[PDB]
């Protein structure tokens, strides 16, 4: 508890129509987005943690949503510890929350850039390096605006869950339609997929001969990789409308009834994530320690890295499939691989609908609360039919989510099954979130 | 106490200086 | 990396080519895949004034060019005769090493400073000056601040809600120089089917704006739940949307070709449609004063076109909200009165689904919408509408927004039962063309807005359904809902 | 083995979308992704020019 | 601008052009001016008077006698006299449901004498105020119905007999009133 | 549309012109009535505004200016209070129950004295033709 006096967005009074919103998302997204490909002044690592915090180096963007993300993170740490104890029933406690929230944010973004300015390649050579600091803090600090913008009410909604797919969909086209060539002995070919379809189609104007190469291109993206991705985008979409939807009636006030809709991808976002999280880690740390330790038993146990990946160790089972030639190679590794991702998806699916309050208990409370029933059952079941359904909606839709990124992961799309998942659910949520609302 | 255009407007006076700094240090090598 | 941009234009035709197809295909294949009768449709264009015809006058190439573009691309690549990894992009040397260098930074300068924040600037204050109903705010809040301080003495009539109109702030920004007072002289003179003599630009213009002006008023009024305002508010609007001045016999006046000085002389007892329809053919002629077969025929399809309600059936319904039903028998200022018992009693019941249930507008949804107005004098085009609004009965306020509906079925009213006439008295109810089920019976369905008291007993309501076209017969008629428990 | 079996029971007893709401939807989100995407992509496109000219 | 009298002490505006407004107030300060010069006391007390009740009272019972003299036209004037004076002469400041049901109680009686002479438009806008300063009863609406369909006004006929039947439904005249409003509409139209 | 600044203009015209002491608190009265009707009819309108303000039908500068107008009454009453309190001693546990009579008691006698120009609207939106004693000759 304490007082402040900080710059912030105010929200609107009266609810905002559609088309405003609209507009105001799409000049966030293009100013965010210019805003990380501009370079530094006084200028003269793994890919998995740039891309998922939607991040990269050498721009005003160094340091992303990092910032954002993990102050989010920590608040909901200290939130499930219960030691704010927070209360409900006071706004100025949620706005103390909220103003603590900021004032942590901003303290580690100034640590962050501190840190990076001091260790990073810049050099060690000073009002270069003041102007350097001030850069990245402006930066930094209006992208914090801008999320703050898009959360209080005139964007559609989140927005470092817009920035990530964002970025997604850039990655996808441009592993599509790139201009950049390279030329390696035989000539010049393209970095796109359709762009090097229609140059062999148009220079070599051979339709056998030309076709059956651009069709292949064992190196670089091709036609057939294209297809599997919008093949699986459909499918996905699909599998969105798989939902159970159960009636219900009212006690207190008669003639309302309804129906409660549970659908299929419960907690989508969650164990995919999580999942992630947890591989990336594991190789991180087996690769930092096998880089310190030249060999030991248990080093070498739990993984070994060589041409890198790993291989022979605790850490090379958890590596996905590369293609079909290594899946047949070793059907071990691979049924291992297929049954732990299966389990640890279906497990936190578990996990995270137990502690998010979802469970069929918080439900049933939550009903006897607004007093809603089922049509034709009676009262004192409500709790039992719903452990009937819930949990095992959550392990399949789970488990589901888990065989598609296997798939995606295995099939060679242009992108993992972790991204466009993403991105899928993301758009989705928007689209039924704007018509369960009502608008153009 | 701030307005989106405001918000903005920061962000493009914010990019217009750095691509101004980076052309005049530029000019400034090129003629000098 | 370091790149090395394309020097011989070898690269970037199969670029553009690509670029265009991507965009042309599309749009060709898209392209290749690419209720209510009306009788005034014709004869309202026929009476419309001739300045006011030239003022409603006076106030895909992109694939061709694409298609050009492709075969010369194409040709221009036809034409063309032509370890480490060397990187190269495909855009020309040209753009950025030439002399044409800083014209493309300048060009990102503009386009980043100078567009950008003033269009979004321009278009952040338009959409927000502008109200939720599409009016200016400072007319609003004169508006409010007008029936704010207005005294329940002061009797409401057509020349106060003038006044009143004459003050709106977007009559300002169309004519800068004029002063409110002209405004109202303009109106006053259009009311009075006068001449302006030269600012006839400036009264069709005013007067084309005032629709919205009197929308948002009328809503206004019906907030503050003051009833009398409204309803001036609704005869100002027929009276300008019609041209005439309101008077006891208007509904005989509004019709196309009718001299005063002839029949506020003569008679003095024909009052509106029925009592003059009671009259033979040619005493309508006698009567009118216009002597002219080829034009009495024009007026008398007026005079039997325009539409007069009839209540059926009303009642209240207790879903979760309630909400009033109606059921309205629209016909033509012509047929005698049929008896409600000869009903079969099938259309006036509702069928109970699911999906009806659940959204029973959907079935009003489905009525086909009303013809083009009779509008001689208004400038533009206007569409028929019904506008209701609901008070109690036990204080007298009203106690929720208009409603205002504007889909209903005018098929009572076409040529083909003409037989069915007042001026035969030979009991045509038993008639062999008489067929009860070809006659549709309109629908209207009316949230009430407000849950029903908590007490036992009998509350009384009050609904109007008053034209907004023409003059003539409306609804008022008092239904009580009898909460029980 | 009952794991599947409770799973094909709950997909029989779920809802699936019909064509005419299925068209929408994917409608929508393919609209929405495409003009996220070609947003990226020409924003990734024309800085780098810039990028060469100014640096 | 305004001009202060000098021994009547009215004040009254030497302009040649004001608005209403103004000249509402300035006839209120001038009321309560002349009114307060007559109450001698410093410190006035809500209290009614009693000699201007009393012959308001004369006055009243003294047009009420012509009734018994079956005389009907002195009375309306010995009616309306009353009601002027106890208007003029009678202080703002002076008790509320004191001066209004005299004057609702004196205005009825008004009304039904006018109405039984032969004067219409009067009678009708003395039951259009008398219903609009808030007093709503059956014994109003019917008198009110009969004023607009003598003087041939229809609509307003009808609306007013249902607003009058939805407060007391087991009446048995406004049932025959709507009945004739009815009647004579389908003349009207038909 | 007030009248307050009249009787600023009465009171300097009395430091000149030596009017009687009366009209002064005549003035002072008619000040106070009016602030009460403005702040009875605010009270009662004010929840009718909130309505058409969440409705988002009326705009947002407006919503402002009333609630600054909602204060500034009740400013204005407190100094006219204060005035009377310095204009006679001991004075103010009468004037707003005086005050308070005077307010309805004039405006019943306003709706009254309006009728005789309402009468003959009615006359000319529907044509009659009276003649003397009120009687109809149609």
């Amino acid at each position: 508890p304490f007082e402040s006096f900080l710059p912030e967005v105010i929200a609107p009074e009266r609810k905002v129509p559609y088309n405003q919103k609209l507009i105001w998302t799409g000049v966030s997204l293009l100013i965010f987005l210019i805003l990380g490909q501009i370079p530094l002044y006084g200028i003269v690592p793994l890919y998995w943690l740039r891309a998922m915090l939607a991040s990269n180096r050498g721009t005003l963007l160094e340091l992303g949503v990092s910032p954002i993300i993990t102050s989010s993170l920590i608040f909901q740490f200290l939130q499930g510890t219960q030691l704010l104890q927070i209360r409900p029933e006071s706004k100025q406690d949620r706005e103390l929350f909220q103003i603590a929230q900021k004032v942590c944010a901003i303290i580690l973004i100034l640590g962050q850039a501190l840190v990076v300015v001091m260790t990073g390649n810049y050099g060690a050579p000073l009002p270069i390096c003041l102007l350097l600091i001030f850069q990245l803090m402006f930066a930094s600090l209006i992208v914090m605006l801008l999320d703050e913008l898009l959360s209080k009410g005139y964007g559609l909604g989140s927005g470092i869950s817009l920035f990530i797919a964002t970025n997604i969909a850039e990655q996808i086209f441009w592993r599509a339609f790139a201009p950049t060539t390279v030329n390696s002995g035989r000539g010049k070919e393209f970095e796109g997929a359709v762009i090097a379809f229609f140059h062999l189609l148009a220079v070599r104007k051979d339709k056998k001969r030309a076709l059956v190469e651009a069709f292949y291109r064992t190196n670089l993206p091709n036609m057939f990789q294209v297809l599997m991705t919008v093949a699986i985008f459909l499918f996905v979409l699909y599998l969105q409308g798989f939902r159970y939807e159960l009636p219900i009636r009212s006690t207190k006030v008669r003639g309302q009834i309804g129906i409660y809709p549970i659908k299929l991808f419960y907690t989508s976002n969650t164990p995919i994530i999580l999942q992630s999280a947890l591989t990336s880690n594991i190789f991180l740390i087996s690769q930092i320690l096998f880089q310190k330790y030249p060999t030991n038993p248990l080093i070498r146990l739990i993984g070994v890295w060589g041409i890198q990946m790993a291989l022979s160790g605790l850490a090379y089972y958890i590596q996905p499939l590369m293609s079909l030639s290594e899946a047949l190679l070793d059907p071990i590794k691979t049924i291992v691989y297929i049954t732990f991702v299966l389990g640890s998806c279906a497990v936190f699916s578990k996990t995270w609908i137990e502690i998010s309050g979802t469970s069929p208990r918080d439900i049933a409370k939550q009903f006897k609360d607004q007093g809603m029933v089922i049509n034709g059952k009676r009262e004192t079941s409500i709790y039992r039919e719903l452990k009937k359904i819930i949990p095992t909606a959550a392990a399949f839709g789970g488990a589901t989510i888990g065989a598609l990124s296997v798939g995606s992961d295995l099939l060679g799309t242009l992108g993992s099954g972790a991204s466009i998942l993403l991105a899928t659910t993301t758009i989705y949520g928007y689209y039924e979130a704007a018509a369960k609302e009502g608008g153009f | 106490r701030v307005d989106p255009l405001v918000v903005l407007f920061l962000a493009v006076g914010f990019i217009f200086s750095v691509v101004a700094l980076h052309v005049i240090s530029k000019v400034a090598g090129k003629l000098f | 990396t370091n790149y090395e941009y394309d020097e011989a234009s070898e690269t970037w035709p199969s670029f553009i080519l690509t670029g265009l197809l991507m965009v042309v295909g599309p749009m060709t294949l898209l392209q290749i895949y690419q209720f209510n009768e009306e009788v005034f449709k014709n004869l309202n264009e026929e009476y419309t004034s001739d300045e006011i015809k030239q003022f409603r006058r006076k106030f895909n190439i992109i694939i061709i060019v694409g298609w050009i573009l492709v075969a010369i691309l194409l040709q221009r690549i036809n034409s063309n005769d032509a370890q480490s990894t060397s990187h190269g992009i495909a855009l020309p040397r040209f753009l950025v090493d030439g002399s044409a260098s800083p014209l493309l930074v300048v060009c990102y300068v503009a386009l980043l400073g100078l567009i950008l924040p003033y269009f979004v600037s321009r278009w952040w204050a338009r959409t927000q000056s502008y109200t939720k109903k599409g009016i200016h705010n400072v007319t609003a809040s004169n508006f409010v601040s007008n029936l704010v301080n207005y005294k329940p003495s002061e009797i409401v009539t057509t020349d106060l809600i003038l006044h009143w109109l004459s003050f709106a702030h977007e009559f300002k920004q169309f004519f800068p120089d004029l002063q409110p007072t002209d405004f109202e002289k303009l109106l006053q003179d259009h009311i009075n089917r006068r001449d302006s003599g030269k600012l006839n630009n400036a009264k069709f213009r005013i007067v084309a704006k005032c629709h919205s002006l009197l929308h948002g008023l009328l809503d206004i009024a019906c907030g503050f739940r003051n009833l009398d305002i409204a309803l001036g508010a609704i005869n100002t609007f027929k009276c300008i949307v019609q041209a005439v001045p309101l008077t006891p016999n208007c509904q005989i006046l509004q019709l196309p070709n009718v001299d005063k000085e002839h029949f506020i002389t003569k008679t003095g007892d024909i009052h509106t449609l029925g009592k003059l329809f009671t009259l033979e053919d040619a005493k309508i002629g006698e009567v009118l004063g216009i002597k002219d077969q080829a034009k009495l025929n024009e007026t008398l399809r007026v005079a039997s076109h325009i539409p007069n309600l009839k209540i059926i059936k009303a009642d209240f319904l207790v879903p979760g909200r309630p909400y009033i039903s109606l059921k309205v028998l629209v016909r033509s200022a012509k047929q005698p009165l049929i008896p409600t018992s000869l009903i079969p009693e099938e259309n006036l019941t509702e069928p109970q689904d699911s999906e009806s249930q659940r959204d029973p507008f959907a079935m009003m949804s489905k009525q086909p919408l009303v013809p083009y107005s009779f509008a001689p004098f208004f400038p533009t085009k206007r569409r028929g509408s019904w506008c209701c609004l609901v008070s109690s009965q036990k204080d007298g306020k009203i106690l929720q927004t208009p409603i205002i509906i504007e889909k209903l079925s005018y098929k009572n009213l076409n040529d083909d039962k003409d037989f069915f006439d007042k001026r035969i008295k030979m009991d045509l109810t038993k008639h062999e063309k008489f067929d009860i089920n070809d006659w549709e019976i309109g629908t209207i369905k009316i949230p009430l807005g407000q849950p029903a008291p908590e007490t036992v007993g009998d509350f009384f309501f009050r609904v109007i359904v008053k034209s907004t076209d023409y003059f003539t017969t409306d609804l008022d008629i008092t239904m009580n809902m009898k909460v029980r428990d | 083995v009952e794991f599947v079996r409770e799973g094909t029971q709950f997909l029989a007893k779920c809802k699936k979308p019909d064509l005419k709401e299925y068209t929408k939807i994917v409608k929508a989100v393919g609209i929405g992704f495409i003009a996220v995407g070609i947003i990226g992509y020409a924003i990734k496109l024309i800085h780098i020019p810039i990028r060469y000219v100014i640096v | 601008t305004l001009e202060y009298n000098a021994n009547s002490k009215l004040i009254t505006a030497s302009d040649a052009v004001v608005a209403l407004s103004t000249e509402t107030n300035i006839d209120q300060i001038n009321v309560l001016t002349t009114s307060l010069i007559g109450e001698t006391n410093p410190n006035f007390t809500p209290q009614p008077n009693e000699a201007l009740s009393k012959m308001i009272k004369g006055l009243f019972e003294s047009g009420m006698k012509n009734l018994q003299q079956k005389k009907l036209n002195e009375a309306l004037k010995n009616v309306s006299l009353a009601i002027e004076m106890a208007q003029r002469k009678r202080a703002p400041w002076e008790a509320f449901a004191i001066q209004l049901p005299e004057l609702h109680f004196m205005l009825r009686s008004k009304i039904d004498l006018c109405l039984i002479l032969g004067k219409h438009l009067e009678a009708l806008q003395d039951l259009d105020f008398l219903l609009g300063t808030g007093l709503i009863q059956p014994d109003v609406f019917v008198r009110k119905a009969d004023c607009l369909l003598k003087l041939r006004q229809w609509e307003e006929a009808r609306a007013t007999c249902e607003r009058g039947l939805a407060l007391a439904p087991e009446d048995m005249k406004l049932r025959a009133l709507l009945i004739e409003t009815a009647r004579n509409l389908a003349e009207y139209n038909g | 549309n007030d009248a307050h600044d009249l009787y600023f203009q009465i009171k300097e015209m009395s430091e000149n012109e030596k009017i009687h002491e009366k009209v002064l608190k005549a003035a002072l009265l008619n000040r106070g009535a009016e602030s009460v009707r403005r702040s009875l009819k605010l009270k009662e309108l004010a929840p009718q505004i909130n309505l058409l303000y969440k409705n988002g039908s009326i705009g947002e500068d407006y919503w402002k200016r009333f609630e600054t107008e909602v204060k500034l009454i009740e400013l204005e009453f407190k100094d006219t209070l204060q005035e009377a309190e310095r204009l006679q001693p001991g004075w103010v546990q009468l004037f707003v129950m005086v005050c308070k009579e005077i307010c309805f008691n004039q405006a019943l006698s306003r709706r009254y004295q309006s009728i005789l120009k309402r009468k003959e609207v009615c006359i000319k939106e529907w044509e009659l033709k009276i003649n003397n004693d009120g009687r109809l000759v149609n």
